[PDB]
């Protein structure tokens, strides 16, 4: 297989979610608030959720294309419709 | 070394031949035990009874396995409790056994 | 002396923690350390090892401390089988942290076979099923069900959970194991394909690997088939249970259990047949079986499997095939071994040989193709002859003389194999006519032995084999 | 030559056939033993357990 | 000889994911670009955080918060919960802490 092309993952590492980083990264973009010992695991399901629109509408526009491989014209492309549906 | 040699071939043989005819009759002896049994098919109680063996049982079987459920999400130590503790090795067994 | 040190050390533990007495902790660490001195250098007993486990489930003594005890626990003799069911108890509590539940399932994995007796282990399946939920958990419970798993377990319900969580976390190799070994006790509910034998679950040196090694020291101190159970279209539509099966009436053995002789010894009278038959060929226990059967469908089988692939495998007939060279040489060993045990020759090769026969040269696999003849059944020499003997001649007198002493080789064990069988009949054609057969066959090789020696001109190597012939 | 490698064989054989009858003397004395428990050993009845 | 950003430790791990719902083989530029996406998704999320919890009145983040906006987002509907959502895609260990359960003597945690 080539560096440059990478195959789908057949197995999807554990579901386990990197709550730390989740942490750091409110922190420093919003230092004055604190957010609930909780609040952190739901976040990461908003996260979930976001990645699994941008995946479902970037195959479309591949296989729109006749392509077989995701190219980053086509992600690109997913990326301008989910954003501003992600946001409300 | 062939004089010792044709000796035990020839025993071997006779003990292939005996051992031939007393499994034939064993086995038809306990086929024949099989079929008539099966062949009763007594239709005033019979099928009467077994339907209600096709019932019982299902019930029974979902009742065990609700309980073992229930035990687990409960969050107590059951081994603790002696009375409780024999309950749930009996849940586990087959009804069919019985 | 010691074993006083280590009584006191373990009503230690029982006695419970003192959060204000920072002198027992070294009391603890120095009571601890004994212990893990008996361990390594001769194990618990039995009697302790109940005690222990109890009191490292019970979550009192803190992660940092109860974390070391499972790692030098060790088991000098067989573990109660009480003490592992008072144990999951306590994992069903969840006091104890993920840590701890990890180590649990390792230590019990890999001392699965110091356990006294796995009845009642078996009983808990449902418990540590439960366990495959988290995913922590999720690879050792695996091998923990692996070796528990049972036909009794298999239940069409938690066929359904498997299903569900490979969904969610994709192909994972030890869910792929334990499928698998669903599926072989359930055919008709799953059907895997999986791709070739790598090692599934990994085999990590455990922590209590060395220590084994001093309990070791202590207690030393295809052309042919597979073998696979019977086609699962036996019963397949069923509108009901038999009436034999409902009252729980004898059954049959499942081909799986069969690996021993002793287990054969008990069960002959009723097996459970291969799917295919030619699986029988290379496995010693079923020929014990089919050397006392002669029944006549299995007989049919057998006929058309073997009789199909020694046509498709031969070299000089049916598309004259030279690839094969060596695995029709193997096969055909395979072949003779088999019937030098039943002392009798297969249908089949009697027919192969037949039709084969015209079409051989003389060379290609002498050794087994003229082992073959030796196994050919009693007949009228007059009917044979056209068959097989005017092919053999025409071959002999056109060929060298390593040719001419096998064919009177196999001849002898031809004659040798027909007296045999001949002299067992007369203790239980008439007599008369049987013996006119052999006195022409004898005939026959004498009129070959004089046509040999004389275009031989009087070669003394051949003679050795012809007077072999005449002492029998 | 050829008479040692028909002496060495004839040996094999022999040690072969010697367990094979050793086996069949065992299965031999089950099937007599089984048999013989065998032969040692309706609505009604059968109403009965049901 | 590795050294790795943190900040690009917690993107990995969605990048990844990614991969396993497209079902197809993907090229390697698509992958940084993603990683653009995630951290542009994060900006904004947190932008939006602060007005909804400004509006209430009161600074600190509560779950409810979360809840408005997914309902924004039309991820949860009348018939689709907040309680459904964590029922499909959260493992056993995430879901004890978030949707409570009454057990052992009607106790139920978390308290609701």
């Amino acid at each position: 297989m080539a560096l440059s092309t990478i195959v789908s993952q057949r197995k999807q590492i554990k579901r386990k979610a990197p709550r730390g980083f989740l942490k750091r990264v409110f922190k420093r973009k919003k230092p004055q608030l604190r957010l609930e010992k909780s609040g952190d695991l739901l976040v990461h399901l908003n996260c979930l959720l976001f990645v699994h629109r941008l995946a479902e509408e970037s195959r479309t526009n591949a296989c729109a294309s006749k392509c077989r491989v995701i190219n980053k014209e086509h992600v690109l492309a997913a990326a301008k419709v989910i954003l501003k549906k992600s946001r409300g | 070394l062939e004089e010792k040699l044709l000796d035990i071939r020839k025993k071997r043989l006779q003990l292939k031949q005996a051992s031939e005819s007393k499994l034939l009759e064993i086995q038809t002896e306990k086929n024949k035990q099989k079929i008539d049994l099966d062949s009763m098919e007594n239709s005033e109680r019979i099928k009467i009874i077994r339907q209600n063996l096709q019932m019982e049982i299902k019930i029974t079987t979902v009742i065990q396995h609700v309980f073992q459920n229930l035990i687990l999400g409960s969050k107590v130590n059951w081994a603790e409790d002696p009375a409780l503790k024999e309950i749930v090795l009996q849940l586990e067994k087959n009804v069919d056994m019985m | 002396a010691e074993e006083d040190a280590l009584q006191m050390a373990v009503g230690y533990f029982e006695k419970g923690p003192i959060k204000a007495s920072q002198n027992k902790d070294k009391t603890l660490e120095k009571h601890l350390k004994t212990v893990e001195n008996v361990a390594w250098k001769n194990g618990l007993a039995s009697e302790e090892i109940d005690i222990l486990l109890n009191i490292a489930l019970s979550g009192k003594f803190g992660n940092a401390v109860n974390t070391r005890i499972l790692k030098c626990m060790i088991p000098a003799t067989v573990i109660s089988e009480d003490s592992v069911v008072k144990a999951v108890s306590w994992l069903c509590v969840g006091k104890c942290s993920g840590s701890t539940k990890v180590l649990f399932y390792r230590w019990l994995v890999a001392m699965f076979d110091f356990i006294d007796r796995k009845e009642q282990i078996n009983l808990l399946y449902g418990f540590f099923f439960a366990s495959l939920q988290d995913d922590a958990l999720c690879p050792y419970v695996c091998h923990l069900l692996y070796l528990l798993t049972k036909k009794e377990n298999v239940k069409p319900f938690r066929v359904r959970k498997l299903l569900d969580l490979q969904a969610k976390m994709g192909m994972q190799p030890h869910l792929q194991a334990l499928l698998s070994l669903y599926k072989f006790f359930a055919p008709a509910l799953i059907s895997v394909s999986l791709p070739v034998k790598k090692i599934y679950f990994k085999n990590s040196e455990n922590l209590w690997k060395t220590a084994l090694l001093a309990v070791k020291q202590r207690n030393r101190g295809s052309v042919i088939p597979v073998l696979n159970s019977s086609s699962y279209t036996k019963e397949c539509g069923k509108k009901e249970m038999s009436l034999s099966d409902c009252l729980n009436r004898s059954g049959s053995f499942p081909l799986e259990q069969l690996q021993s002789f002793p287990q054969l010894l008990q069960n002959i009278h009723c097996l459970e047949l291969p799917s295919q038959m030619g699986s029988v060929l290379n496995n010693s226990l079923l020929l014990h079986y089919i050397n006392c059967v002669r029944d006549e469908p299995v007989l049919l089988r057998f006929y058309y499997w073997l009789s199909q692939t020694l046509q498709e495998e031969c070299i000089w007939y049916k598309v004259n095939n030279y690839e094969h060279g060596k695995e029709f040489t193997n096969f055909l060993d395979t072949i003779i071994r088999a019937e030098c045990f039943l002392q009798e020759g297969f249908y089949s090769c009697e027919a192969f040989l037949y039709k084969s026969l015209p079409l051989w040269d003389g060379l290609c696999c002498r050794s087994q193709f003229l082992q073959l003849v030796s196994w050919i059944p009693f007949s009228s020499f007059s009917e044979v002859k056209p068959l097989l003997f005017d092919h053999l001649a025409q071959l002999f007198f056109t060929s060298t003389i390593y040719f001419k002493c096998s064919v009177l080789q196999s001849l002898k064990e031809l004659l040798q194999n027909w007296l045999l069988w001949l002299s067992m009949d007369i203790h239980m054609t008439t007599l008369g006519g049987s013996m006119n057969s052999v006195s022409k066959l004898i005939h026959y090789v004498g009129w070959l032995s004089t046509t040999a020696m004389r275009l031989e001109s009087n070669n003394t190597f051949l003679l050795h084999f012809i007077l072999d012939f005449y002492e029998k | 030559s050829t008479k040692e490698s028909k002496n060495e064989k004839l040996k094999e054989d022999l040690e072969r056939e010697q367990r094979w009858l050793d086996e069949q003397q065992q299965i031999m004395e089950s099937l007599n033993v089984l048999h013989s428990e065998l032969k040692n050993k309706s609505e009604s009845r059968i109403f009965n357990e049901l | 000889r590795p050294r790795q950003d943190p900040h690009k430790a917690g993107l990995s791990h969605y990048v990844k994911l990614f991969s396993f719902y497209a079902k197809m083989p993907m090229e390697r530029k698509a992958l940084e670009m993603v990683e653009k996406c995630l951290d542009k998704y994060f900006q904004h999320l947190c932008d939006d955080l602060e007005v909804f919890a400004a509006h209430a009145g009161r600074k600190t983040v509560k779950p409810e918060d979360l809840e408005l906006l997914m309902r924004r987002q039309g991820l949860v509907t009348d018939q689709v919960s907040l309680h459904v959502l964590v029922e499909r895609h959260l493992p056993l260990e995430y879901r004890q802490l978030l949707i409570p359960c009454a057990y052992s003597g009607n106790s139920v945690f978390p308290a609701q």
